[PDB]
RNA sequence: GACAAUGGUAGGAGAGCGUUCUAAGGGCGUUGAAGCAUGAUCGUAAGGACAUGUGGAGCGCUUAGAAGUGAGAAUGCCGGU
RNA sequence: UUAACUUGGGAGUCAGAACAUGGGUGAUAAGGUCCGUGUUCGAAAGGGAAACAGCCCAGACCACCAGCUAAGGUCCCAAAAU
RNA sequence: GACCGAUAGUGAACCAGUACCGUGAGGGAAAGGUGAAAAGCACCCCGGAAGGGGAGUGAAAUAGAACCUGAAACCGUGUGCUUACAAGUAGUCAGAGCCCGUUAAUGGGUGAUGGCGUGCCUUUUGUAGAAUGAACCGGCGAGUUACGAUUUGAUGCAAGGU
């Protein structure tokens, strides 16, 4: 029996536009123009969550850096004490001790200073 | 309360009218009146003759003052083409679309 | 004053009366859990601040579990016939936090 | 020479900004009370009123 | 989740004034392009300005060692054919010694949407006075 | 519950969604079907529902059968712009 | 430590390229051309070499706003020792 | 009739080998649908007329002979956020400020500023390639059946099977 080709080239091609609304122009109207741009905004974003993680780590170690050179210390020797005088545990994101509270960020760099 | 007065399919073109419709936007409708019959234009005394229909509209069968009226939407949509062809050079033979246009007006009075 | 816990391979600071992402953990909802594992517990004036503290436990309170949101996961390659899709609910479990 | 690319909607509308026709300068006929284009005659019945025609 | 992130109204930006005499041009660049980004600071973010206004007065007497008072040379160019135009380092302290620190500092500075942005907290000045009393800097002893 | 594996074009092997039609068992439909339109929903993928609007008489589900069985490109072919 | 031979079902391929190292031909010429052994690209993403299939470190099951390291790096652009 | 349902099945569901092309033999398309019943819009009003807007027939004319449902491309009119010192394969991930309020879930629209980022196929030792192809949207458009051959999976019997 003839098989027509029914109603599955509206909705295939409908949740590809649907996914495409935002973008410039033509990329969120036409078929074939928001289609190969959204294989490519789904390769982008596979490369950006393998990179978010390393690149919020190049901005804690920015803050710790500007936090110890004020108690006059490096950086470099601030993660050497906290690793081998004390056995604190290895934390970069908890550079929000720094910003919310000084006065508990100074006992740290007591005690790195202490052993080293 | 408001009204309109739809003519269709006039002979004239789509992007030839909707310059003289953009004049009148928004406008008093005592002026608009005599500022279609000031332009030199082809398309003035064709939308003058459907807003003089949407101004006795509104007095008749509604009953609303044409003292007070304003124009609030006036836009010109497309009807449909009549290709017609032109015998051009070399044997061969170019399309010529000649267009045709639907012109609304619609009044109000400010409530 | 506030606390650090370590509860899912990550450490999260948190005050009281919270609400918090967490990995998954193994409780229903509305029981009651323990972290037996805190780090540097005091505010201004309350210090210890030490490796791996030992005597202070902070309890929480599981209002929730469930899964986020799906994170469809694509890959090709140009000029060839390779391609993947995939999709993907990371499980996680919501607390609240009643006592350092 | 022919176009290189098609000319997307976002330079056309661009283009004809400054296309379009200005209003005509009208005036007030102080005689027969109309509007007509100044420094011209009425159609109606009008004076010109420096000239009386 | 626990990360914070400084806006437009959640800090201020204090003015500093530096004497710049008695001291090389590039070792001292180095001390100006770090406080315009703003890295002397917690509370540093991108894509913000943080920062802090730096003034330079005593432009006259910046130093270099070795013939890079007549071997350091400033091509720039007109767009027009046949057009560039040199200037050395040891007639660009005696004429005009504003621009001289001014482009030493703005060779160190990041993509120029917010990097133009930047670049003009600094006032570079030739003399020892400037009309800028009314701000209130202080002294910083730079390193 | 331990310890293991999992980049991949030519190509070999496996496992599935969907479309029209027929047979059998059950079922919704003018107190509104198919189709179309909008939506912040569900599954590991193709794909499945449901909620108001338009629409005006026929359509899905479980097991098995049979194919004119799936379109982004062929200076592809007819129609529209 | 974990492959290897045997019998049968189904295709693909027969245009190869740089670098390293033994030699021919050319001029101890070419990103040249023709053979032996090894690697990578072919069919391989990622960090480095400013940009750059073939050079150096290393083989992506998906998620995380945790951790320790390789080639290479620590004034500033640009993470880390003026 | 496990055959087609208006680009299908005859070239042809419409008065088809007909408009139309050729001196001639010969080539050859395009077309379908109001409603259950024409009850197919009396009369007033702007108009030279077309075409409208009321009143009326009808279950509905937002089914009026451009007559069932009415997709996309493409042209319009309105409005919440936004843009006139900036070098853009137009996205992505981090994110202030503003206007909202869904299938209720660690929500939606918009995007000042920062990081990374040279379209898709086809042929290649190798393409962002300034090598090939497509203006865009919609339909149609390619491993099939027969009678044999051989191996594999099933099943019925088995010195006998058919
Ligand atoms: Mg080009």
């Amino acid at each position: 029996p003839r098989v027509k080709g029914g109603t599955v080239t509206r909705a295939r091609r409908k949740k590809t536009i649907k996914l495409a609304k935002g973008y410039f122009g033509s990329k969120h109207t036409l078929y074939k123009v928001a289609k190969q741009q959204v294989m490519k905004s789904g390769q982008y974003a596979f490369r950006d969550r393998r990179q978010r993680k390393r690149d919020f780590r190049k901005l804690w170690i920015t803050r710790i850096n500007a936090a110890a050179r004020q108690h006059e210390m490096s950086y470099s020797r601030l993660m050497n004490g906290l690793k081998k005088a004390g056995i604190d545990i290895n934390r970069k994101m908890l550079s929000e001790i720094a910003i919310s509270d000084e006065k508990a960020f100074a006992q740290l760099v007591t005690k790195a200073k202490d052993a080293l | 309360m408001e009204a309109k007065a739809v003519a269709r399919t006039i002979r004239i073109a789509p992007r030839k009218v909707r310059l003289v419709l953009d004049l009148i936007r928004g406008k008093n409708a005592a002026e608009a009146i005599a500022i279609l019959k000031l332009t030199n234009k082809a398309s003035s005394p064709v939308i003058e003759k459907v807003l003089m229909s949407a101004l006795a509209n509104a007095e008749h069968n509604y009953d609303m003052n044409t003292d007070e009226l304003v124009v609030k939407e006036a836009y010109a949509n497309e009807g449909p083409t009549l290709k017609r062809f032109r015998p051009r050079a070399q044997g061969r033979a170019s399309a010529i679309n000649k267009r045709t246009s639907h012109i609304t007006i619609v009044v109000s009075d400010g409530k | 004053m506030f606390a650090i816990i370590e509860t899912g391979g990550k450490q999260i600071k948190v005050e009281e009366g919270q609400e918090i992402f967490v990995e998954k953990l193994d409780v229903n909802e509305g029981d009651t859990f323990t972290f037996d594992k805190v780090l540097f517990v005091g505010g201004d004036s309350v210090k210890v601040g030490a490796p791996t503290v030992e005597g202070a436990t902070v309890t929480a309170t599981v209002n929730k579990q469930g899964r986020g949101k799906k994170i469809t996961v694509f890959t090709y390659k140009r000029r060839k016939n390779s391609k993947r899709k995939k999709g993907h609910r990371q499980p996680y479990t919501k607390l609240t936090i009643d006592k350092i | 020479a022919v176009p290189k690319r098609r000319t997307s909607k976002t330079r056309k509308n661009k283009r004809r900004t400054h296309f379009k026709i200005s209003v005509p300068g009208m005036t007030e006929c102080p005689n027969c009370g109309e509007y007509k284009l100044s420094h011209r005659v009425c159609k109606n019945c009008g004076s010109y009123n420096g000239e009386e025609v | 989740r626990q990360t914070f992130m400084a806006n437009e109204s959640n800090i201020e930006r204090k003015w500093y004034v530096i004497d710049a005499e008695g001291q090389t041009l590039g070792r001292l660049s180095s001390e100006v392009a770090s406080i315009l980004r703003g890295k002397n600071k917690v509370t540093y973010t991108p894509h913000v300005d943080t920062g802090d206004y730096v003034i330079v007065i005593n432009a006259s007497k910046i130093e270099f060692t070795g013939n890079k008072e007549t071997d350091k040379v400033y091509y720039r160019h007109s767009n027009h054919p046949g057009g560039i135009k040199s200037i050395t380092a040891g007639e660009l302290r005696r004429t005009n010694p504003e621009r001289l620190i001014e482009n030493s500092i703005k060779g160190m500075l990041p993509s120029t949407r917010l990097g133009e942005k930047q670049g003009k907290k600094l006032f570079v000045y030739g003399g020892a006075e400037h009309p800028h009393a009314a701000q209130q800097p202080e002294n910083y002893e730079l390193r």
